[PDB]
């Protein structure tokens, strides 16, 4: 029951069978048969050990993590602050790494359910996973084993002052 | 160094000044410490008579166990004494001399400028 519009699941459009022609039902004794055999042995056990886990509730609860001035407020040095800062950026780095996990995912997902068409329907899934991609490889990509914060912002530092030059050859 | 501090009353171990520090709390890791090298002493002395070890140390280890927690108590209190009057007299001198020592502004890293070669 995971939450859908994040991971999209289109139209199922199934089609309707047609025999079109008098022949045996080959597969269709053992679909049913199977659906007799392995559907509801199973399905009493799963219901039964669902009552089971009902008849006493547990609530287990996704954390949370406030806000902090991060990187800028901080002095030069007095690590007293630095320390949330930096872990907490942190903290947020391996989130935007799941989120390129979930794009990536969501492109894989997409020529499987398109089949032969695979430049027909992931033109619009595969462009925004460019975008975020392109967004995490300008961010964090290379900086090396370490890194906390003073070296991405650093490296901010470096693309705005590249991008200052370059747009005064803007002008 | 520091003998212009105590060479006004020499030949003190330790003063009646050194009375507000706090002693050192039975149980303080080292002279506990100091009471196992007492320990070993006593061995190395029962291993050196070649009397098997273990044995005549019903007495002798508790000698050297407690002289060692005697003296090496003494020795942490003067020890922290030491330590008290250094720290005084840093921090006198400091307040005693503004300009010597500036107590700069730190700036946050909103100005900051470095080079941070990427891997690549
Ligand atoms: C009665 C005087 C006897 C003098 C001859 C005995 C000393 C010479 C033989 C042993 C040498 C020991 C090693 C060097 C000296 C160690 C000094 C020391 O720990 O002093 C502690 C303290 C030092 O006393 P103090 O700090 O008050 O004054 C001496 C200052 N110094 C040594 C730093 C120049 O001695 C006592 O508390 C003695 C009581
Ligand atoms: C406590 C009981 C200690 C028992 C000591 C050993 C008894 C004995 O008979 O030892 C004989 C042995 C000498 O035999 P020998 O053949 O001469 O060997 C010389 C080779 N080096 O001599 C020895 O083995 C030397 C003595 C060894 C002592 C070992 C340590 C004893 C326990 C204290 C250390 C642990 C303290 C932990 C503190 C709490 C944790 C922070």
């Amino acid at each position: 029951s995971w939450d859908k519009d994040v991971y999209p699941e289109p139209p199922r459009r199934t089609p309707a069978p047609s025999p079109q022609t008098s022949l045996p039902n080959p597969i269709t004794y053992l679909t049913k048969a199977f659906d007799l055999l392995v559907d509801r042995p199973v399905t009493l056990v799963r219901e039964f050990i669902e009552r089971q886990h009902a008849k006493n509730k547990y609530y287990y609860y996704h954390r949370e993590f406030r806000r902090v001035p991060d990187i800028t407020e901080c002095h030069e040095k007095d690590v007293l602050c630095m320390f949330e800062a930096e872990m907490q950026w942190k903290r947020d780095y391996k989130v935007d790494q799941e989120i390129v996990n979930i794009i990536q995912e969501r492109l894989k997902a997409c020529q499987q359910r398109e089949g032969e068409s695979h430049r027909q329907n992931c033109a619009k899934e595969l462009q925004q996973f460019t975008q975020v991609v392109k967004a995490y490889q300008d961010r964090y990509h290379d900086l090396g084993a370490h890194y906390s914060a003073r070296k991405c912002l650093a490296k901010q530092k470096q693309r705005m002052l590249a991008e200052r030059k370059a747009t005064k050859e803007a002008a | 160094m520091m003998t212009g501090r105590q060479a006004r009353a020499p030949l003190q171990f330790l003063p009646d000044e050194a009375r507000s520090l706090p002693p050192p709390k039975l149980t303080d890791p080292r002279l506990a410490y100091i009471g196992f090298l007492g320990y070993c002493s006593g061995l190395i002395d029962n291993a050196i008579r070649r009397r098997p070890v273990l044995s005549a140390g019903l007495h002798r280890q508790f000698l050297y166990i407690t002289s060692f927690v005697f003296v090496g108590y003494y020795l942490l209190k003067r020890q922290d004494y030491m330590y008290a009057v250094r720290d005084h007299d840093m921090f006198s001198y400091i307040k005693s001399h503004p300009e010597d020592f500036p107590e700069k502004d730190k700036k946050t890293y909103r100005e900051v400028f470095e080079e941070f070669h990427p891997v690549r």
